């Protein structure tokens, strides 16, 4: 038999958690402040409206009524099995470099136990002589910028990707307790996995309340929150700002990563999906706006101690987390509970995406070899031993720059690409007309006519708008003041094109396996798996004009 | 924006 959610508030826990990461908080009021401030939040929700739920809704429906993980599910279009493939490669591809972003956050939490931080003076044995006591985002000679490039990166003794040296050891134990930790809470399936997100789920929320709360206090806050709920028109007029919102929407939901199709399918027959997609939908963007008001009460703040303007301390990821606040959390009165709280908040945000992921390759692959599916701790020992093995390469001396690289065309393109082919195959190939009435058949309504036109036309077309943008807006690999060797270029693509070509690899193989006439072969990889029996009938649905004109 | 090229979870200066 397969297993179901213990309860029905585990499953949306799971979601929330996957959802909601660290590009919530430390990119989106960025681009907000930005772009357009208030005005950013109308092509910003715009998206949403016509792009992000109804991906989201498609997904979750599509494994309840399959109860079938990413790789398998085509059954219903035989020819689009290399799209499921695809994006099992990418989740694994991921893996390898988002669990060391994990370790940094662990290793400042250790860091924290004591009443002197290690960011606040130059007099360790990780400073340049030209430490200085404290545009202020590009110093570079500052005691929290020191700790972070010289002292956890060790980036000071790696002249570029082509001699990085060997792996860190204080990195190296760090990323151990993660893929531990990792391991314990995936070994027996959803019934340990729906226990885990009750803490991890809830503890930001927690956190960035009492941050809120003390944030709003501090001198200067308030021209900060002034400036980041500004309101400009005029921003509108440039085809940038629409660019950035539709990029957003898209990676901040992760909706056709593999991982929503997986959640579904222990989810019971009847359940009501249709609620469940506007609902953690919702909250997942909600975060995000609300986020904004705790960060740029600090920028505020730190712009006035400063006594500089707000638009000389503006960061984003990774020079605002662990560069910026660690400098602003060393003169709040206590200074201890600050750093402890902060980055406890961190770890919780990322080890629910990394769960998610995981759980998307395990899921997959377990579903297509029977084997593997009788072995859950050993199979489940295989991926994380793997996933230890390979990102040992991003905590070397030069793993920065490994880690540009992979960050860049692990995803992007190629996840865009596959993206676009499973909502091709669903809308078109397999019938929007047949997917509304799965539907009814569980819930007892049919979707209705706004939902039918946006998974057929409105969705496909959003999803070739940003693939070919993608493309146009390439630039060659950079990091700071860093230019990669033309080689790594070449590398760099070698990786997207791995698994953008398994989409028509297996259609060859489908092919070229199957017996029969030359209309025969192609009839039957259009055909579902369950109605192979009326292929031999001359009877096809697919080959009638009347089936592609439905709307 | 412009001058800043972003990739699913980090940023850098292009
Ligand atoms: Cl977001
Ligand atoms: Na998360
Ligand atoms: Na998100």
């Amino acid at each position: 038999p397969r297993e179901t959610w213990g309860k029905k508030i585990d499953f949306l826990l799971s979601v929330v958690g996957f959802a909601v990461d660290l590009a919530n908080v430390w990119r989106f009021p960025y681009l907000c402040y930005k772009n357009g401030g208030g005005a950013f939040l109308i092509p910003y929700t715009l998206f949403l409206i016509i792009a992000g739920m109804p991906l989201f809704y498609m997904e979750l429906a599509l494994g309840q009524y399959n109860r079938e993980g990413a790789a398998t599910v085509w059954k219903i279009c035989p020819f689009f099995k290399g799209v499921g493939y695809a994006v099992i490669l990418i989740a694994l591809y991921v893996g390898f470099y988002y669990n060391v972003i994990i370790a940094w956050s662990l290793y400042y939490l250790f860091s924290s136990f004591t009443l002197n931080l290690p960011w606040t003076d130059c007099g360790h044995t990780w400073n340049s002589p030209n430490c200085t006591d404290p545009k202020y985002s590009k110093y570079k000679f500052t005691p929290a910028a020191e700790f972070y490039e010289r002292g956890v990166l060790h980036l000071h003794e790696s002249s570029g990707i082509h001699d990085i040296g060997l792996p860190q050891w204080q990195l190296l134990l760090c990323l151990m307790v993660v893929v531990i930790v990792l391991y314990f809470s995936l070994w027996k399936g959803v019934k340990t996995s729906g226990k885990v997100v009750w803490i991890t789920a809830t503890l930001p929320y927690f956190v960035l309340f009492v941050l809120l709360v003390h944030g709003v206090t501090l001198p200067g806050a308030s021209n900060g929150i002034n400036a980041y709920l500004h309101i400009d028109f005029y921003r509108l007029k440039e085809a940038t700002v629409w660019i950035d919102a539709a990029t957003q929407i898209f990676f901040s939901l992760g909706a056709g990563f593999g991982v929503l199709i997986a959640f579904a399918s222990y989810n019971k027959f009847d359940n009501n999906c249709y609620r469940d997609a506007l609902l953690t939908s919702s909250i997942n963007c909600i975060t995000s706006f609300v986020s904004g008001f705790a960060i740029f009460s600090i920028l505020g703040y730190m712009a006035h101690e400063h006594k500089v303007n707000i638009e000389d301390v503006a960061t984003e990821g990774a020079g605002l987390v662990f560069i910026l606040y660690p400098e602003a959390i060393s003169t709040l009165s206590g200074s201890t509970f600050w750093a402890v709280v902060f980055f406890v908040m961190l770890l919780a945000l990322g080890l629910d995406s990394s769960m998610g992921g995981m759980e998307a390759v395990i899921t997959g692959l377990a579903d297509d070899f029977q084997v593997l599916k009788r072995h859950r701790k050993l199979f489940t020992f295989g991926v994380t031993f793997s996933t230890f093995l390979l990102a040992l390469f991003c905590i070397t001396k030069g793993g920065i720059y490994v880690l540009t690289l992979l960050d860049t065309f692990a995803a992007g393109t190629s996840i865009l690409f596959a993206v676009l082919m499973e909502a091709i195959g669903v809308s078109w190939f397999y019938g929007v007309d047949r997917f509304s009435n799965d539907i009814q058949q569980m819930m007892g309504f049919r979707p209705g006519l706004y939902w039918r036109l946006c998974w057929k036309f409105v969705s496909p077309a959003f999803l070739l708008f940003v693939v070919v943008v993608s493309i146009i807006n390439f630039k060659p690999l950079t990091y700071d003041d860093y230019i990669f060797p033309p080689w790594a270029n070449w590398v760099g693509w070698g990786i997207a094109l791995s698994s953008m070509v398994l989409v028509p690899i297996y259609v060859i193989y489908k092919f070229l396996s199957t017996q029969g006439s030359l209309w025969e072969r192609l009839a039957y990889g259009i055909t579902p798996e369950n109605e192979h029996h009326l292929v031999a009938q001359r009877d096809i649905r697919q080959f009638q004009l009347q089936h592609w004109l439905a709307i | 924006y412009r001058g800043l090229c972003c990739g699913y979870k980090l940023c850098r200066p292009c």
